[PDB]
């Protein structure tokens, strides 16, 4: 799932680009062209709120977290049984030792 | 008791810990309030806001009116901290 | 829109520019972490913050224990005969902070002389180029921000709106501060504007500048603190509803054994 | 509630500052990509902004009392330095294409 | 099973369990150890600082498993990059503890010491070097002197009361487990483990503070069925003892009666899991109505 929105993201972005270039194309020509004051197509200009609107939903699924505030649920499964050992004082003295050198 | 049946009873036969004390020590009570140094401590933290304005009154007149990117930015944030301080005012009011 | 530019200009300015704010705020960090160097720590020190934390720890946490022991604990701190606080006493050094002085002090110090060095990258980024123009910002600006702005066009005619390298750069610094933290974490060091200012977690937490009168200090906020057993109150439980227990219980079959 | 980890707290407010300034980043893009003046700039900014607080509420729904306590820093949290950010991506494009 | 375990998995998911069982401190070394030299033939490749904490992990189950091989093996790894390291020098000793010779070790330990004054996993491995050599008397004397120069440690302060509880002081254990609950009010273990302590020492006035201690820790976690039976049974103790009044004594048969329903619900919810459990809720209601009839 996470591949498929960072897909989507770099999908989104390359056609903001696309549409940048577009636009950049079409102010280039403007510039040729005396007075003529229009505004850029309302097609690219779609295509570029679709791009962003598409690239800000991956963005927030990208890093979602959200862990839980209560400190009791994490230790909610944790036995004593595993707490009972540390791991600063351990004693090599078992029969599992002398059990398991010969072999 | 018989009535428990199986129920096992288990004996107990320098002061090095500290907290393991030996002789009990109750009688403890303590009964101390002195509201007036507290509230003497809360009325002059209240007032060092209002002492700060002429030390940056002196170095405002001590920049001068020379445009420059230093002096500007002095006074970007000489206003900057007593609107961030303001934008929490809620939060200290009730403390 | 006027004032053609070439198309040269734009390419040997505006990315140079900000690969090399980039990159010098990048080396600012690396070398901020390079230069951080540890500091020598004594046992005594580390004994006298270990009772510290002892004690602000039964301060917080003094509702879940019996009032026997929390008395017998306030005795052996308190205990008006011996005392551990009254008998250890350290090395006292003389002081110099004074009421109003340090009170004026707290705003004083700031943080007011921290951007001199970021000018000094502007001024010498500006002397490079002396006569160009990078680009213009859409929000109208003032007539009297063009010497600041400008530093080096003699045009007196020409709107406040092109800017020069120098506040081009100066708003690149600012731009990426919070970009920085993006790809580092919260915390980050990247600042290019303090440079000289010390921003880390901070080693060795305690400080303990006075160990005897932060001594006499808890002494006196363990004194002042009362008991409230928090424990007292079990009947809340007593009349309630176990589904929870019921809960994950559902969902602990489904897991099997490795 | 009555015990609270600062790790779950943090990591909470670090995501959510990093959500809020790529979307400022993007927006900053928008803006800069189209060209408009500065009144509706800043206001498209902020229309951005309550955009993204919506879809943050929308993606917790239930069970977000566990997750935030409260909802102030979900509506008001990082409005002036994301606008800092915002306003360099704006006039990074807007000149690299128009002026030049 | 081998064959087919080593097969269905990946390189990510190995290193990922090996770190989960690191933070969960758990004593598998022969898992531990099958699947570390597993994937220091597979990948060795990479990640080279997870792989010497891996290192030092695999050498660990080994002196714990059955095979000094491979913790030379390791050793020699570890000593190649950092010649002076005092972590390397603390797992030296503690083989050669483990092997022969204890005394070499302890003039290793001594030197590490001599070199830096603030090392607690030296004085550590010490204090378990005479845990094990001498008497637990003198073991808790130097578990103590370490513990008051620092009082830091909560790891000390449960090997002290695990010690304690060997030679019957629950006096001494009550205070240390009263300190390990302090500094973690939500750890729900210390709070039912205090209550056992304070269970064993027999008292009514022990058997109420156990009891609400007992009752405590059963809201924070809200399934663990120890305490529960604990509770159960301290109040039953309570009834017992003609010590008692009358209102109290109701109270405490009113406890008593709602656990027992409690745990004739957690046994009918697991009835429907398989077809053997129907049976052991049978003998759980068996239970439950004899100490009923016998309490009543």
């Amino acid at each position: 799932a996470p591949s498929l929105w960072k897909g989507l993201v770099g999908i989104g972005l390359f056609a903001l680009a696309h549409a940048a270039f577009s636009a950049a194309q079409h102010r280039s020509y403007m510039r040729l062209t005396e007075k003529e004051d229009e505004s850029l197509p309302i097609d690219i200009v779609l295509q570029t709120l679709l791009a962003f609107a598409v690239t800000c939903y991956g963005i927030v699924h990208i890093a979602g977290e959200f862990k839980d505030m209560d400190a009791t649920s994490e230790l909610k499964n944790k036995t004593f049984d595993t707490l009972r050992n540390h791991p600063s004082f351990y004693v090599f003295n078992h029969r599992g030792r002398v059990l398991f050198r010969p072999s | 008791g018989r009535r428990f049946k199986w129920a096992i009873e288990l004996s107990g036969p320098s002061l090095y810990p500290v907290g393991y004390l030996d002789k009990q020590v109750p009688d403890t009570s303590v009964q101390e309030t002195d509201r007036i140094l507290v509230e003497k401590r809360c009325w002059d933290i209240a007032l060092g806001p209002l002492k700060q304005i002429p030390m940056n009154l002196f170095i405002m007149y001590m920049a001068g009116n020379t445009i420059s990117i230093f002096p500007t930015m002095m006074v970007c944030m000489m206003a900057w901290r007593p609107i961030q301080a303001l934008m929490a005012i809620s939060a200290t009011f009730k403390m | 829109p006027e004032l053609l530019l070439d198309s040269n200009i734009r390419l040997w300015v505006v990315l140079p520019i900000v690969i090399i704010t980039f990159f010098v705020g990048m080396i600012r960090h690396y070398v901020s972490i390079l230069l951080q160097s540890d500091k020598k720590l004594t046992q005594e020190q580390v004994s006298d913050s270990q009772v510290l934390i002892r004690s602000r720890v039964l301060r917080e946490n003094g509702k879940y224990i019996p009032k026997q022991s929390f008395l017998t604990r306030k005795y052996y701190f308190n205990n008006p005969e011996d005392g551990f606080f009254k008998k250890t006493k350290r090395k006292v050094v003389p002081p110099s902070p004074m009421t109003d002085p340090t009170m004026l002090t707290d705003m004083m110090k700031g943080n007011v002389t921290n951007v001199l060095p970021m000018i000094l990258i502007g001024g010498w980024i500006n002397m490079t180029f002396s006569g160009f123009v990078t680009t213009k910002v859409p929000f109208p600006l003032t007539l009297r921000f063009k010497p600041m702005l400008q530093q080096g066009i003699e045009l007196l005619t020409l709107d406040a709106s092109w800017v020069s390298s120098a506040s081009w750069y100066f708003l690149n610094v600012f731009g990426l501060r919070s970009i920085y933290s993006l790809i580092l974490g919260q915390d980050n060091a990247a600042d290019q504007s303090r440079m000289m200012q010390e921003q880390m977690t901070g080693a060795a937490m305690a400080m303990p500048a006075d160990t005897n009168k932060a001594f006499k200090t808890e002494w006196e906020a363990l004194e002042l603190t009362d008991h409230q057993w928090a424990l007292d109150d079990v009947e809340e439980e007593l009349m309630a509803k176990d589904l929870h227990f019921e809960g994950m219980f559902k969902k602990e079959l489904q897991t099997s054994i490795f | 509630p009555p015990f609270i980890s600062e790790a779950a707290v943090r990591g909470n407010a670090a995501v959510l500052d990093y959500c809020r300034t790529s979307v400022s980043a993007l927006s900053g893009a928008t803006a800069g990509i189209l060209g408009l003046t500065g009144l509706y700039g800043f206001i498209f900014y902020l229309l951005a902004s309550v955009l993204l607080s919506l879809l943050l509420i929308l993606k917790a729904g239930r069970r977000w009392n566990k997750y935030f306590k409260s909802r102030r820093p979900l509506f008001t949290g990082g409005l002036i330095g994301g606008l800092f950010t915002y306003v360099l991506f704006w006039t990074f494009l807007y000149g690299m294409v128009h002026v030049y | 099973a081998k064959v087919s375990e080593l097969y269905d998995v990946t390189w990510e998911e190995m290193r990922d369990k090996m770190r989960k069982w690191r933070e969960e401190n758990s004593r598998n070394s022969e898992q531990i150890v099958e699947v570390g030299e597993e994937l220091i033939n597979e990948y060795a490749s990479k990640l080279g600082d997870d792989i010497w904490i891996i290192y030092e992990q695999v050498m660990i189950a080994a002196l714990d498993y059955g095979r000094d091989d491979l913790a030379l093996f390791c050793l020699q790894e570890l000593r190649r990059q950092f010649p002076g390291s005092h972590r390397v020098k603390r797992l030296t000793g503690m083989r050669f503890e483990a092997m022969e010779r204890y005394d070499d070790a302890i003039q290793l330990y001594d030197r590490i010491l001599q070199e830096d004054p603030t090392n607690t996993a030296a004085r550590k491995r010490k204090i378990a070097i005479r845990k094990a050599q001498g008497k637990n008397v003198e073991a808790i004397r130097e578990l103590n002197e370490y513990l008051e120069q620092f009082v830091g440690d909560q790891e000390a302060w449960h090997e002290l009361a695990e010690l304690y509880i060997n030679e019957h002081d629950y006096a001494k254990a009550a205070f240390c487990l009263e300190e390990l609950m302090m500094t973690n009010p939500h750890n729900h273990l210390y709070c039912q483990q205090y209550a056992e302590v304070k269970y064993t020492q027999g008292g009514l006035e022990n058997l109420e503070l156990s009891r609400k201690y007992f009752a405590q820790a059963l809201k924070l976690n809200n399934r663990n069925m120890r305490a529960l039976f604990g509770l159960y049974m301290s109040a039953s103790h309570i009834a017992s003892n003609p010590k008692a009044s009358a209102k109290t004594k109701k109270d405490n048969m009113k406890y008593a009666s709602w656990a027992a329903s409690q745990i004739n619900r957690a046994y009918q919810f697991a009835g429907r899991s398989k077809k053997e459990t129907k049976y052991s809720l049978k003998a759980v209601e068996d239970m439950l109505e004899t100490l009923q009839i016998t309490q009543s």
